[PDB]
């Protein structure tokens, strides 16, 4: 609990590693100091994983196809390469959308080149052109094609950019080549960056000279919300009850058309800084569009973000913001009154990818819960700068934590709840600790906004206080 | 808006009026959506025969594949050995995906490591990655064995697994006597089951190739049973139970049943059960080796016949009545043990269930998919039941296996309307079940979307999905089921007949319209 | 009309246009049917609360009961003994109905005889009927035992079973040493489970009342298990398997498992397995007697405690986790055998499944019915899973059982919305599920009509049925299932969670309407 | 009488009356007067099909009973019966009549259900039919049929004797004794009304009390089940002068013969319609025969009216009562299945059907080919035995 105790725990956990691994992993574990701004003096992140240590990180293809491009519903996304990458990522992410799957929406579908040995030895550019022709024949209502490279594409010297250029020119279709090979970078973060660069270079400038879109002073675009279980809709209904017009959604339930309309908006509301800060900065430097970070996890963050957003517009939007806050106050007050006495004082350990380890702390604290440990798979040092002030003093911070490290930290700290991915869920469930999926919301949600807060409180109470956690020990043992 | 008494999740919260209006406003103002008439026209076109011809003329695009890549099966094979860590030389994203896939199917922890090959290794190779990873894995997770497969990156780069392991041992990163069996698992060749075969052959070769001088066939009086890529715990259990009932010594090589079914008793077990290294070393001394799934154990069969000199019996997967019978006769012949009265009684009870449910099972049409041995066993069982497997699809099947399945169909009057499709995917099957509608589909969770598509054509066009195979993600604890032996045939028959009866109940639940056939007794 | 290639059974044949026209003309011309608006108004009224008050004011009318009569349970009990012939002294139609009921549930041959008492026996009794029936039954079906119950006519006319059997033995119709245990089973008292209790107590009295002089408690180092009225073969199997795993000597008195699961091998077996007469004779020598279903074995408990001097433990039915734990610990205490690691691992696996499925099982509402012990075990298990059993109906329960179930509900926060109804039938439950709609119903096949009624009010008002209990007529081979122990708990948990998942899949299968929540992974 | 202790299929008088005759009357509420068992075991046991809203205006698959306890046995159940009738009126207002089927204890305790029925029927202006169908009466369900027919005669058939408002036509027929098992009566009715006839009455299967009351207005009584309705047919001939004739719609030959015989009772227009119907249905059953007779030719059948269809499929019936196949009830179905012979239920049509008529012949042929040629019957002996 104390800082010295946490440091000693870190040292004894590191004791098992060989010299090089221990030296490297020592720089990725820290005891939180909320008064520290530059986390580079405290923690190190965005480095390569130690070999053979059960890392939880995904690849660049996961960060590009699985995160940024996949949620776009009217576009068809080709996993270029062998079958595995597309098969394991099909429908695993709950980026919710409205559409007719197979006809005008294709999110849950798995399009792939299905590389065989001949495609490795002789290349697959001809196969990619033939595949684009087949996609055009069989899915006429698609509004664009993206080609997400898997690991072999870069290694075998394939030129997807030339094929994309030729096929786009021939069919007048937006074909976006993405060099998101899994071996690139260290994690999904470089996948985010590559996907953002692809968006900038192939989609975002499509309507630069188009002036047929009637713009209003209240034009905003939601960036970095991938509609996990409907989160983006729960945020959008709040933003539009405030008198704003959400022109675009990036990219959950997102269409290519509204991505092309994003340069016309007045403000860019960035939810996931990690995955879309590149495109937000590009839009600021090109179109002069300001962008601001907002948090809709829990009533406190939701109200603070709504007021911050309304302060960017005229007083009418501020009045509507006050109206929305007054309208939703009884609902989340009733949710808190019901569920906080059931969750007050319960300690939570989080390990999610790049934004939620710090973004969901406010929602947990709204129910009396305390976050004692947080960590990221692939965050950068700016994310830790934002995280340090959010966490309490002497709490644990982990970057690219290993399975062994996470297990030992959980065994020592003994949290009441753990929020992490599917690869930790059953490990910690067999240990007797209630677990919540903080990626897929345990197939529940949404968690954004006030309705999302109601669902979140219900889920936290139902899992933390479930009777099954009092039954792991046999009465005769 | 939410009421704290009845909190709505996404369904049916987003069916509220305000959410409906917000979604309509978004779609009309910014999505540039196609007209609903156009969307309906395109869907109706996709349900036609002309669309089926266009879909089956595909040669480069794969839509909704029914297969995975080799290292997943290699990891599953490695999971079946005692205190054995699966280790994939290559990029970490593959390992994250493998672990997530098996976590969602089994709802259990899945242990696997990678050496995190980064683009700096994309030119020089992964030798340093191999050395550091082997040392780190052995120090941190303390396995008695590290079983090595590869990702597509390492296979394309051409990393030499044998030389890298030898250099790691020579440089003292890992002890020279520490077992590190390996296999090359190119994800662009074959599928996950091919990876399982390659990993098993690597481990068997590692433990046996240099020690065949003192091996004598039949000296330990046991039978080697190789399950293959198996995702039902009940199949391991039923094989072990049937062999134990017969009084037959056996060695289940690559038994992951314990590690994939660890109890929740307050502690986490990274390793549980599994084939021991002594068992693998003594395997050549066995009387014979029986492959449960021969159609994806070709390399293992070649090695066992050519090195251990075991005369591997030509056996189908022990699925259904006849094939389980033949498996029991062959095991009796190899071991000399008679088939006990308990197994005879179980066979008679399966026959009794067959005769009880034949009226409802007769003439039903099925579109099925999965792994080759699983689907041929399913087809054989359906033929034994009087059902018609109209659409047989195996994305990872080959031409000789298709010849075998066609021969199986030819021997039965109920295989006359049956077609086998190799190299086809679930979009092909969607066209098949639209143009040639069966009564039911049998397959993994990926088939649910097909059902949704059929329901969009009409309730009279909906084809229900029966979840038998791998992976099953939208149902809980179906991985504990059995498909092998008499008990597996019983479970499959019960599921099929009760699926038919549930569908009939739903069709005849309309009061004063169809409930004249809503019989209490069926 | 019919098509030879696609021949339609009654559904959907009678949906054709000509049949619809013929039925409409018949109804409009001769049936004098009430106007459809009047029928809809009356149905809507029947779904209302005021109709519920009127329904629950019933005191003389029973609509859709959830119980049977004593001789059916007596016959089931008699079938549990070796080569024992069930014999109902009274009217033959009762025996025809008993055999048909058990035939439809178990899908197996059921043996029962009657002495065919007619109007003449309404005057001078069935003494001649008893003599002729015993003689003919013993001569024809050659049983080792004949177990005698009664129909309602014999109880009303006051037939003395004991005197009639004594006169049959004295007059040479049957040998005096031939075992003929009897039990008065008045169909107007209690229900079928009461008949099971009466028959078992009569048989135990027949074999043990006069032979208590040489009996010593705990001299054969065994435990007597009395299952009670049980229609799941898996329950007998699981009790025997768990006792054998513990290494605990046991006597399963009245075991019908073998005769209710005879294999189909080309010959008909009238008798198979069952409790031998030597087992019943040696039963008083056991350490103790465990009643699996104590709430309908009251007479048996009185006889065992008052004659055999066994200190019968106060055990609940081994259903769910806690009660299976208590049963295992009590068996360990009685026999001295420690609970083995296999049972501990099975318990841990059940806990693992509960942990995996708790999110989908949490807060779900259920209306359930059945026999007292089964219902109370289901209530306990649902409370263990976080579910809410809102409507608990036991047509054959009593005030003391209701008190016990209310105490069980009060101990759990999930029993806050629960209500226990004794003496009510399935029409009462139909009103209850219309007025206070649960998520699911749990019960026998008779509930399928309630679901239909709910579906008539609307798809949003439909309450799906889950078939656990007796009798299940519209599904096949569900009697093979298990509801006792960790295995039964696992099966019930799988059934519940997968029923929830099928319902969610059905509700979210509407493309572009609700399919945003049609998740592949659940 | 039945030999004691020999294991008879036979039912009781209650099964003959409530289960067979009275039960399929859809708009009427039938009370199993007595203990719960008889009502519970017979609920929805028979597949007498009907069209209606169960619980509102139709009650066939429901189980109403008095639930007799010890106090009812000792002190009688007449007061209980009257209170039950009041509760039935309160909770099921659209019922068009109440029948009270006595069970075994009702007669033995000296219950006067006739007086209760008369008093309650006078009070509520409702037709309440007391049926003395105690199970111990008679030796089988035949006396149950007889008692139910006598009840129909005494309490339902003659309440529209004075009524003349019904507009009768020369081609009025009433189907009697067809209980619509699996829709059999509907498949017969479609053929009969395709002939130009008008089936004014069709009871009990999918039957109404109104059309039972309309039976004395028809020109001809077509009796399918002679055994259970000969009494009422004879009474109707004696009292109303309506001719009754037997017919058989089982198998194409038999239904063609029956259609011609029934048409011969009417003018030449009905005969022309009969010829048209026979010609129209000829290709259908001819194709069915061509398909299934090669699969069932030379097959022997045992059973315990239907011989025509078996012979039209190429089978030979070598056994009947009141081989390659046995056709009997559920109590013998599994017994014969375990000896290894394919079996068909000829009571519920194995929950399939209908079997009557040209439409029913296709289903019948499909079912016989399904069961006899099922692969399960060739997999009886283990290959190691
Ligand atoms: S995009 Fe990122 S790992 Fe910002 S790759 Fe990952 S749907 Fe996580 S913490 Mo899965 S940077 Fe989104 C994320 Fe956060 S897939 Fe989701 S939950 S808010
Ligand atoms: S009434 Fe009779 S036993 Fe004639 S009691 Fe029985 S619906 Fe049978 S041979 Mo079930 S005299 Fe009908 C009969 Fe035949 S119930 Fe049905 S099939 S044609
Ligand atoms: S790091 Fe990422 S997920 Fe890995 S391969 Fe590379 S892009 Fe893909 Fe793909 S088919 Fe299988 S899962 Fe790989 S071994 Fe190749
Ligand atoms: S021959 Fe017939 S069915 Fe038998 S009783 Fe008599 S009328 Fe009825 Fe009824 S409740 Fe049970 S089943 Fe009987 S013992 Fe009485
Ligand atoms: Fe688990
Ligand atoms: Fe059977």
């Amino acid at each position: 609990m104390s800082r010295e105790e946490v440091e000693s725990l870190i040292q004894e956990v590191l004791e098992v590693y060989p010299e090089k691994a221990r030296k490297d992993r020592n720089k990725h574990l820290a005891v939180n100091d909320p008064a520290v701004t530059q986390s580079k003096k405290c923690i190190i992140s965005n480095k390569k994983s130690q070999p053979g240590l059960m890392t939880i990180r995904g690849c660049a293809y996961a960060g590009s196809k699985g995160v940024v491009w996949g949620p776009i519903k009217d576009m068809i996304h080709i996993s270029h390469g062998p079958v595995g990458c597309g098969q394991y990522s099909r429908a695993g992410r709950r980026n919710y959308y409205i559409g007719t799957t197979g006809v005008n929406a294709f999110v849950t579908m798995n399009f792939t080149s299905d590389f065989q040995e001949k495609d490795i030895v002789f290349g697959g550019d001809k196969k990619l052109a033939k595949l684009i022709d087949e996609v055009e024949t069989l899915f006429p209502l698609n509004k664009g094609i993206s080609v997400q490279s898997e690991c072999p594409i870069g290694l075998i010297g394939d030129d997807i950019e030339s094929v994309s250029k030729v096929k786009g020119a021939e069919l007048s279709k937006t074909i976006v080549p993405v060099r998101c090979e899994g071996f690139r970078g260290v994690s999904q973060s470089l996948g985010h960056h590559i996907a953002n660069d692809a968006v900038r270079d192939w989609v975002l400038g499509k309507r630069d000279e188009d002036t047929t879109f009637a713009s209003t002073p209240y034009d905003v675009a939601i960036i970095g919300d991938y509609n996990i279980g409907g989160d983006a809709w729960s945020s959008r209904i709040l933003l539009e009850e405030m008198g704003l017009r959400c022109v675009a959604q990036w990219s959950g339930d997102g269409s290519i058309s509204e991505i092309e309309l994003t340069p016309k908006v007045k403000l860019n509301l960035v939810h996931c800084y990690r995955s879309m800060n590149y495109i937000s900065r590009h839009m600021e430097e090109k179109y002069g569009i300001p962008w601001m970070e907002y948090n809709f996890f829990g009533p406190t963050k939701t109200i603070e973000s709504l007021r911050a957003i309304a302060a960017k517009f005229d007083e009418s939007i501020q009045k509507k913001c006050e109206e929305v806050i007054a309208k939703y106050k009884p609902e989340w007050e009733a949710v808190v009154a019901k569920y906080r006495p059931r969750l007050e004082g319960k300690r939570v350990m989080l390990y999610i990818g790049g934004l939620r380890p710090r973004h969901v702390i406010g929602a947990y604290e709204d129910l009396g819960m305390e976050v004692v440990g947080t960590g990221y798979e692939f965050a950068h040092n700016d994310d830790y700068d934002r995280t340090m002030k959010e966490m309490g003093d002497s709490t644990l911070l982990y970057d690219d934590v290993t399975g062994y490290e996470f297990e030992e930290f959980v065994k020592r700290i003994k949290p009441d709840l753990i929020g992490s991915g599917i690869k930790e869920k059953f490990i910690f469930q067999k240990m007797g600790i209630p677990f919540r999926e903080m990626h897929s919301w345990d197939y529940s949600g949404p968690y954004h906004g006030f309705d999302g807060f109601a669902i979140f409180a219900r889920d936290m109470d139902m899992t933390l206080n479930n009777p099954c956690w009092k039954k792991l020990q046999a009465p005769w043992e | 808006s939410q009421q704290v008494d009845k909190i709505k999740a996404s369904y049916p919260l987003f069916l509220d009026q305000d959410y409906k209006d917000m979604l309509a406003k978004k779609r009309d103002g910014f999505e540039e959506k196609y007209p609903q008439d156009k969307i309906d026209e395109v869907f109706q076109w996709t349900t036609t025969k002309e669309y089926q011809e266009l879909n089956f003329q595909r040669e480069a695009l794969t839509v909704n594949p029914a297969k995975a890549c080799q290292p997943l099966g290699a990891v599953l094979c490695a999971l079946g050995f005692e205190k054995t860590m699966p280790y994939v030389h290559g990029s970490q994203g593959c390992v994250a995906y493998f672990r997530s896939y098996f976590n969602r199917h089994f709802r259990e922890p899945v242990s696997c490591v990678s050496d995190s090959m980064t683009e700096d290794a994309a030119v020089f190779g992964g030798q340093q990655n191999m050395k550091d990873g082997l040392q780190n894995c052995k120090a941190t997770y303390k396995p008695d064995m590290i079983a090595v497969s590869t990702t597509c990156m390492a296979e394309v780069i051409g990393d030499d697994l044998n030389a890298f392991i030898n250099n790691s041992k020579k440089e003292g990163f890992i002890p020279d006597e520490f077992p590190v069996p390996f296999a090359h698992t190119p994800s662009f060749v074959g599928s996950h089951v091919t990876g399982w075969d390659n990993m098993f052959e690597g481990i068997a070769r590692y433990f046996t190739l240099k020690s065949m001088d003192d091996k004598v066939v039949g000296s330990n009086k046991k039978i080697n049973i190789v399950p293959g890529f198996e995702t039902y715990l009940g199949n391991f259990r039923v094989i072990k139970r049937m062999l134990s009932e017969m009084g037959v010594g056996y060695s289940l090589l690559s038994d992951p049943e314990e590690v994939l079914d660890t109890p929740a008793d307050g502690q986490f077990r990274m390793y549980a059960g599994g084939t021991t290294q002594e068992e693998m070393k003594d395997a050549p001394n066995a009387l014979n080796t029986v492959l449960l799934q021969p159609w994806h154990l070709e390399k293992t069969k070649k090695f066992v016949e050519g090195t251990w000199k075991h005369e591997v019996p030509k056996l189908n997967i022990p699925m259904g009545l006849d094939w389980t019978d033949e498996f029991l006769m062959k095991v009796s012949e190899i071991s000399g043990q008679p088939i006990p009265a308990s197994l005879t009684k179980e066979r008679g009870r399966l026959v009794d269930m067959m005769t009880d449910s034949h009226t409802w099972l007769h003439g039903k049409r099925f579109a099925l998919w999965g792994d080759p041995d699983f689907v041929m066993g399913l087809v054989k069982f359906l033929l034994e039941l009087g059902c018609e497997p109209v659409h047989i699809l195996c994305h990872n099947g080959n031409k000789r296996w298709k010849k075998a399945v066609d021969a199986i169909l030819a021997a039965s009057p109920y295989g006359k309307n049956a077609t086998v499709y190799i190299g086809k995917d679930l979009w092909h099957l969607r066209s098949l079940v639209f143009t040639d509608k069966p009564d039911f589909m049998i397959g993994n969770s990926y088939g649910k979307f097909i059902q949704r598509d059929t329901l969009h054509k009409g309730k009279e066009f909906e084809v229900p999905l029966i979840r038998i195979g791998f992976p099953i993600f939208d149902r809980h604890h179906l991985h504990r089921s059995t498909t092998l032996g008499y008990e597996g045939a019983m479970q499959i028959l019960t599921t099929l007949v009760n699926s038919i009866l549930e569908r009939l109940d739903e069709e005849t639940r309309g009061m004063q319209a169809t409930d004249y056939n809503h019989d209490l007794v069926r």
